[PDB]
């Protein structure tokens, strides 16, 4: 009915909600370590390698080993940096990353120590927009890390991060709109409940795709990867950073990856609801199994991240911004109008018009996007004229 | 004005600058307003050090510049030495066929490295791994033939260091069979990829006029549509006997050069198949004992070393054979005084060699017009006006190998 | 570092062994290939081998995140200042692997243009022969460096080890004086 | 305060972890003063004399400043959709038409920007 | 009155012996007495110069595990108010790097006793 | 920091949506302002803040203090006259109540915000969007001029590399021993 | 056109293929039989050293990576057949480039190059 459900949220005793906060923090820590290791290994497999195989049993300690090594390595504070902001930028990047995850639904209501509590730290009337706000705050960490380093390459990385935001943030904001329309609420729990009938990925596929592209942009991951751009800016923003400051930048990147993957799961993949092969099982959506389903879907998104990194080259940040503003923003804005008109029509009984309009709109959008990708980006060019230097006779 | 311009060292230590290339870029925002190249961070004095080693020792030196095209360096050197000796017509047909086969496999390997490093510089992380997988197949073949993975000294003045091992032909056939299939994987990652094309197409444009003015050659020149290839014009090593098409494109940009390299790998595979067909048993070294490298390497339980038959001939039976072995190994042949220029089509363009002999046992003067050195003059044209990201793609398209640049 | 202020005993020994195990893994090389040996590092990373199996896949582009500087190439005169700058801009602990004969001793290029060994400008921890060293040789040298790192002391143990190594090194005669069996 | 004190607790945990991590970075591991180590990274080249720093790179132009400006207005405008979206069912047809008109106005502005080259530089 | 303390760094004990032989207890009777601190390892030399109290450091550019020029650059980048550095160069073409090391003076191998003594006097004066 | 703090205060004052929107939009806007600070003012320029208008600093401080004091005095005590809990209005959802008000009571202002957006876009395009006559030459265009860079000092000579000096500021040495003017970009001050 | 996504097939397919990495050091890969590994001084079947100390190997080395000194095979102490043997034989492997000219030079097959590396 009303989300967040008042009978379920806000009733946690201090000790229980502290325990849930600690459990969520540890879960994010373990998930970041697992992502670090599992990426390396999956990239290896995609490249027919093994990846970390020797540090610990089956290389399981590789990620933790790297973290401790960064801890044990000298903490550099270069001269010429803006020492206050230079030292704060890692914290500004990390804190919002973790805070955003607070409103992620990992599961339904569960009874622990005699208290029925939701399997999530909390939920808000504006939870999804709160996640967006926290992620937006996080980017200041990247930008200020680049700027405060007082060096050319970090500065270019920070500027690229600002361009990143300009490209993707409006896209995410618009992508949320269809989900809000269909769920009628911005609370994550309410969205998951609304996805009970069918997952919004099927109903809101354009919004899902736009959000996926825009979150891959948000996490500074390939194929966007612009703020770092190893091949162009050496280390990008995190150049001039070493030890746990660089480690915290990477930790923030991976926690943001987890946050956006979980948010995608919440809005579009029915959150923690069991998938079809298991949905028929009794109690699959009850107890602690929802945690398993939510983890599985989050990790499918992580697999998508790693797959994109392995397969795609990295765009020029101007090209990414062109994608965001000439494709993502227009597509999402048109899709919002299409969804609104369709829902209003069916609410008024004009179902046939609604279906026809939806199909025609998607067809037109896929035609026009193809035109942009092939006609606007024409695969033809003009010839060239001669000049002072004598030139051979062309074939 | 000045206040809005940074000047940044793309610097030697940078992933896309092959560690020893210094692109000094003046950038307004992120557009490359101006470009300069600090070169010589990888200078080695190979050209001078050659002067203090006999012939057939300078092979080991020259193979170590443009180290991604070792066989091309060696072939240019040996073609020059033979031309000064006047024995270019005396090289055994088998030796010429093997030289062509090795140069073409080397072209495939060098293009693989170029594509791998370019893709990695452009974020195509898996491109490097797939390219190096194919390159590792080729390097297995090279190691079997020559015993070295790199900087081979296998091609020697007057022929080859040693004949192919029995299994080398089968390995090269297996390459001719599997290599296009594996290259299909790398091509799929890049050829038609939207991001790859967007990242390379229209980037680093350089018209035919620019190529002529700067003396550019190789894939850069042939991306302008000019089908100039030293293998067809001014043939060498018997390239005239092979049916292959000179790959060329009309885009004049980075993507055109990339496609030219991709297609050149297939053309090289075709040429290697032709070499395998043409390959016949016979000597791999000139018959003239006064010049022929006397060594006869063979394997045994002890390892690789002079064959027991040669040992018996020189230490037990032939006094003249012993004298010839001793002299040709120690001080080597003495090349008649002269001055020659010999060019080959290395993967990056015309690899030229100006070589001067003063009649002695050592090269009086050996200079390599390495195509990378001249091609790097195109960086100012291909980077100025574009973004730093476009500069990375343009430089990768030039595909410089700083070993050949500095020498 | 507070890890150095820790007093000797089981605590410092355990800190040393944990640090050694941690640092031998995740020994990120610097993206600093030179000459032809760099192609062999890339091959070592290539699929046929896998540098990643040792936790060394991340070739830190910036010297800040790099732990191991595999020089891996011939250092020209003009490049020595750049190489030293890169080494300095890495942060402790630092290790240098002189991959190839050129990096280790100048190799075949005994002339003006080459520095005749990386150690002329930065401390070298392992010398690796080969021209180039095949990737298995590079992995062997890297594992030898791992063994060296594992035994690396800390704090008071570091000071005592430095003093003992000094006492030992002061006595070794130079190679020029090892005239064994020379006529 | 309910529904937020969990966010506050998690934020406190994260802030403590981050500040402790920075402190660990600074106080754990060896420290060795070195002028070359501390100076800026310039791909190995000597950094440009900071004494003459105030002559270049003082101001960094951005080639997408126009898109940067439009971003502010569009970001602040689209947020009108969220209350509209959540209350969509409760509002009714008149509100749908109102929002369609508003989005058509936004589309007119956006199309004016796009077709006149406002989105081309970067 | 203070005995000038000189740091002699070289993996080769014979180079240290030659340095300590060209220089004596007194470079000249007008100069103070000289005390020599032999160091064979770069870490030990760095630790010694960290403790300070040195008037001159003689670093062998030919040192095996860590050449003298690298140590000179390191000490001038790491020790504040470090003593003047004299570098022994293994060849003429090393002179350029000797400049890069910023060593106050360079003396080629083989160490000419008089040239070394004169350079040391010039640096101490 | 101030915008985020005000957002938190809004959240505390039973305005969750307003606070979150504050965080989002002002994060974006302040990032854009930071970009424009870099573009127009400087990356790390330290402004003097010395009063350039004689006696203006003291007068401005006095005026600000007086205005603030008078505003606070006028406000006085207001909540003493009753402070209704917002829970009645937020019942049924804060965002839903905001939507009901915006699209019923204030739909006119909501629509006019579109006019504000259009005017902002038009102003940005008219005043800031440089037209064809000032379009920077493309690399393709810059690569053809006569022979673009090419024939013109090909790539300009690299900056000189000396022992103890290899920055881009250093000038290269001509055979006569003089510094090559082309070796160092004109923007840099000749030094090093 | 699905062709533009062909790369995704390549990486995904290669996920399910067995990795092609050689298992060095535990399971080192096979080097070529002709590989130029460590030099080795061989003996005759009776145990005498083959190296006659002719210094041809050192002569031909382009990197001066071999130092050899000969000595007489006195009847009281003979190490190789003939009247000369290699008393001192050193290879500076930090100068060796593995070119293999030494083994080509050796007139007795005393010097070979094993596959050990
Ligand atoms: C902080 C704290 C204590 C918290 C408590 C909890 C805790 C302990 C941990 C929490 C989690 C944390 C923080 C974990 C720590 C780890 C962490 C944060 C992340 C770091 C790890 C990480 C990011 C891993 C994944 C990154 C990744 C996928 C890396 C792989 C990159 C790859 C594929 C690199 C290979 C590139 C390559 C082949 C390099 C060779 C290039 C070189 C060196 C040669 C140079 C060179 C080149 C490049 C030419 O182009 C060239 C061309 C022609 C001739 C010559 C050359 C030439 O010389
Ligand atoms: S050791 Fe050999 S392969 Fe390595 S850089 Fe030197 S010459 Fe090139
Ligand atoms: S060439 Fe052979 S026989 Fe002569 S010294 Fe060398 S190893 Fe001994
Ligand atoms: S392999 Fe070549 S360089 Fe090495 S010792 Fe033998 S002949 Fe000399």
């Amino acid at each position: 009915m009303t989300h967040p459900d008042p009978t379920l949220f806000g009733h946690d005793p201090w000790w229980l909600m502290l325990a849930k906060a600690v459990a969520i923090f540890v879960f994010l820590l373990l998930t970041v370590l697992s992502a670090i290791l599992i990426e390396r290994k999956l990239l290896g497999r995609m490249q027919m390698r093994f990846g970390p195989n020797r540090v610990g049993p089956a290389g399981l300690l590789q990620s933790l080993a790297d973290g401790i090594k960064l801890a044990l390595k000298e903490g550099l504070v270069p001269a010429g940096v803006d020492k206050p902001i230079y030292l704060l930028a890692p914290v500004i990047s990390v804190i919002p990353a973790f805070v955003a995850f607070s409103v992620i639904p990992l599961g339904g209501a569960v009874s622990v120590f005699g208290h029925r509590t939701p399997l999530q730290l909390t939920d808000l009337p504006v939870a999804v927009l709160f996640i967006l706000a926290a992620t937006s705050i996080g980017v200041y960490g990247i930008v200020l890390a680049g700027w405060a380093s007082g060096s050319t390459y970090p500065l270019l990385g920070g500027l690229r991060s600002s361009a990143q935001v300009v490209s993707y943030e409006i896209a995410m904001g618009l992508s949320f709109v269809a989900v809000f329309l269909y769920a009628g609420t911005m609370s994550t729990s309410g969205i998951v409940a609304a996805q009970d009938r069918t997952w919004f990925v099927f109903l809101l596929l354009p919004s899902f795709l736009v959000y996926v592209v825009s979150m891959v942009g948000e996490t500074n991951r390939a194929p966007f990867d612009l703020p770092e751009a190893e091949g162009e800016l050496v280390g990008g923003f995190h150049t001039e950073y070493s030890s746990l400051k660089f480690a915290m930048f990477m930790l923030a990147e991976y926690v943001n990856m987890t946050t956006v993957s979980a948010l995608a799961t919440t809005m579009f993949l029915g959150g923690w609801h069991a998938p079809f092969p298991f949905n028929l099982i009794d109690g699959a959506n009850s107890g602690w199994w929802p945690l398993l389903w939510f983890t599985a879907k989050v990790w499918t998104f992580m697999f998508l991240y790693f797959w994109l990194r392995a397969t795609l080259p990295r765009l020029r940040y101007d090209q990414f911004m062109a994608l965001g503003w000439k494709v993502l923003i227009p597509v999402s804005l048109l899709w919002i109008m299409v969804v609104a008109i369709t829902r209003s029509l069916r609410q008024h009984g004009e179902g046939t018009w609604a279906a026809w309009l939806l199909t025609a709109a998607v067809v037109v959008v896929v035609a026009l996007i193809w035109g942009l990708a092939t006609s606007l980006r024409r695969r033809t060019v003009q010839p060239p004229p001669p000049q002072s230097t004598g030139a051979y006779p062309v074939p | 004005q000045a206040g809005e311009r940074i000047v940044v060292n793309m610097g030697p230590q940078h992933p896309s600058t092959h560690g020893v290339l210094r692109l000094i870029l003046e950038i307004e925002g992120e557009i490359i307003t101006e470009a300069r190249c600090g070169i010589g961070y990888l200078h080695t004095g190979i050209e001078k050090n050659l002067e203090y080693r006999n012939w057939t020792q300078g092979v080991t030196f020259v193979t170590r510049m443009d180290y991604l095209s070792p066989f091309f360096n060696e072939t240019a050197y040996c073609l020059g030495v033979e031309k000064l000796l006047g024995i270019t017509d005396d090289i055994p047909e088998r030796a010429s066929v093997i030289r062509v086969m090795l140069m073409e496999l080397n072209r495939i390997s060098s293009h693989l490295v170029a594509l791998a490093t370019g893709g990695m510089e452009l974020g195509a992380m898996s491109a490097m791994f797939y390219g190096f997988r194919e390159r590792e197949e080729i390097l297995r073949v090279f190691e079997s033939i020559t015993g070295l993975r790199m900087n081979h000294a296998y091609i020697r003045p007057g022929g080859l260091a040693a004949d192919l091992p029995d299994d080398a032909i089968t390995q090269v056939r297996r390459l001719v069979e599997i290599l296009p299939k594996r290259l299909k994987d790398l091509e799929d990652l890049l050829n038609e990829n939207y991001i790859w094309k967007a990242r390379t197409v229209g980037v680093g444009y350089l018209d035919l006029t620019g190529c002529m003015a700067l003396g550019i050659t190789g894939p850069i020149l042939r991306s302008t549509g000019l089908p100039h290839d030293l293998r067809k014009a001014q043939p060498y090593c018997g390239y005239e006997n092979y049916e292959f098409d000179v790959i060329t494109d009309d885009r004049c940009d980075s993507y055109g050069r990339y496609i030219i390299r991709v297609k050149e790998m297939h053309e090289s595979v075709k040429i290697v198949e032709q070499c395998l067909a043409r390959l016949k048993p016979g000597p791999v070294m000139i018959s003239d004992k006064k010049l022929a490298w006397p060594a006869d390497l063979k394997l045994g339980p002890d390892g690789l070393g002079n064959s027991p038959e040669h040992i018996a001939k020189i230490m037990g039976r032939s006094m003249e054979g012993l004298i010839h072995h001793f002299k040709l190994v120690t001080e080597g042949i003495r090349v008649p005084p002269g001055q020659v220029y010999v060019a080959v089509e290395s993967p990056r363009g015309e690899l030229g060699v100006h070589m001067v002999s003063d009649g002695g046992t050592r090269p009086y003067r050996v200079h390599y017009r390495d195509p990378s050195f001249t091609n790097l003059q195109a960086v100012a044209a291909t980077c100025e006006g574009g973004m730093v990201a476009d500069a990375i793609a343009a430089v990768a398209s030039i595909d410089p190998v700083m070993g050949g640049v500095d020498r | 570092g507070l890890e150095e202020r820790l007093p000797g005993g089981i605590l410092l020994s355990t800190v040393e062994t944990v640090a050694g195990y941690v640092r031998k893994g995740s020994l990120w090389p610097a993206t600093f290939g030179l000459a032809c040996c760099a192609i062999e590092m890339m091959s070592t990373a290539g699929p046929r081998f896998d540098i990643a199996r040792f936790g060394m896949e991340r070739f830190s582009a910036t010297p800040r995140q790099a732990d191991l500087m595999i020089v891996a190439g011939r250092v020209s005169q003009k490049m020595a200042p750049v190489l030293r700058q890169i080494y300095d801009q890495m942060v402790e602990p630092k290790w240098v692997l002189a991959m190839g004969v050129c990096a280790s001793s100048g190799g075949m290029f005994n002339n003006y243009a080459v520095v005749q060994g990386v150690d002329h400008v930065v401390p070298v921890d392992i010398y690796l022969p080969g021209c180039p060293p095949r990737p298995e040789m590079l992995l062997h040298a890297i594992l030898k460096l791992h063994d060296k790192i594992q035994q690396m002391p800390l704090g008071v143990n570091r000071e005592e080890a430095i003093r003992e190594a000094e006492q030992a090194a002061l006595a070794v005669p130079p190679t020029i004086e090892l005239k064994g069996l020379l006529r | 305060m309910a529904l937020y004190t969990p966010i506050l607790i998690l934020g406190a945990i994260a802030a403590v972890f981050a500040v402790v991590s920075v402190g660990i970075a600074l106080v754990i591991g060896p420290r060795r003063f070195n002028r070359s180590k501390l100076e800026a990274y310039e791909c190995g080249i000597d950094p440009l004399p900071p004494v003459a720093a105030g002559l270049t790179g003082q101001r960094i132009p951005i080639r997408y400043y126009l898109i940067a400006m439009l971003f502010i207005v569009f970001d602040i405008e689209i947020v009108f959709l969220y209350p509209w979206a959540v209350a969509f069912d409760s509002l009714g047809l008149f509100a749908v038409i109102e929002m369609l008109l508003f989005m058509l106005t936004v589309f007119v502005a956006y199309a004016y920007v796009w077709r006149r080259g406002g989105l081309n530089w970067d | 009155s203070a005995p000038l303390r000189i740091l002699v760094y070289s993996d080769n004990p014979r180079t240290r012996e030659q340095v300590r032989l060209a220089l004596g207890k007194r470079i000249h009777p007008e100069l103070p007495e000289i005390e020599y601190v032999d160091v064979a390892t770069a870490p030990m030399a760095i630790s010694q110069m960290d403790a300070g109290g040195f008037d001159l450091a003689i670093l062998d550019g030919e040192a095996t595990p860590a050449g003298g020029m690298g140590v000179a650059k390191q000490v001038k980048d790491e020790i504040d108010d470090c003593p003047p550095i004299l570098v022994l160069t293994g060849r003429a073409d090393d002179a350029w790097l000797a400049k890069w090391s910023r060593a106050e003076a360079a003396v080629p191998h083989p160490i000419d006793p008089i040239r070394l003594s004169d350079a040391v006097v010039s640096l101490l004066r | 920091c101030t915008m985020i703090s005000l957002a938190v205060l809004y959240i505390a004052q039973d305005a969750p949506f307003l606070g979150v929107v504050q965080i989002v939009v002002y994060t974006g806007a302040v990032m854009m302002l930071f970009l424009f600070v870099l573009m127009l003012i400087g990356v790390d320029l330290t402004e003097s803040l010395v009063e350039t208008i004689k006696g203006h600093r003291i007068a401005a401080l006095i005026a600000g203090a007086g205005f603030g004091i008078l505003v606070i005095a006028g406000i006085g005590n207001v909540s003493v006259a009753g402070f209704s809990g917002l829970a009645a209005a937020n019942s049924g959802g804060n965002v839903e109540g905001l939507a009901a008000l915006i699209f019923t009571r204030y739909l006119w202002a909501f629509e006019l915000t579109s006019a504000l957006l259009i005017t902002a876009a038009l102003g940005a395009m008219v005043l800031a969007h440089r037209e064809r006559f000032e379009r920077r030459k493309t690399q393709r265009e810059l690569a053809i001029e006569r022979f673009q860079t090419g024939g013109h000092p090909t790539p300009l000579p690299n900056p000189g590399v000396y022992a103890r000096h290899n920055s881009v500021d250093v000038p290269a040495r001509l055979p006569d021993g003089s510094e090559s003017p082309l070796s160092v970009s004109t923007i840099l001050p000749h030094r090093t | 056109f699905l062709d533009a996504l062909a790369g995704f097939a390549v990486t995904l397919g290669s996920m399910f293929k067995k990795p092609i990495t050689e298992g060095y050091p535990e399971k080192p890969g096979p080097v070529a039989p002709r590989y130029h590994g460590r030099h080795q001084l061989n003996r005759y079947p009776d145990g005498l050293e083959k190296c006659i100390g002719c210094e041809l190997c050192a002569w031909a080395c382009p990197a001066d990576a071999i130092y050899v000194e000969g000595a007489d095979n006195t009847a009281d102490e003979r190490y190789s057949p003939g009247e000369r043997y290699g008393r001192v034989y050193q290879i500076n492997y930090l100068r060796c480039i593995g070119c293999g000219l030494c083994i080509e030079a050796c007139p007795t097959r005393a010097l070979t190059m094993t596959t050990e590396y």
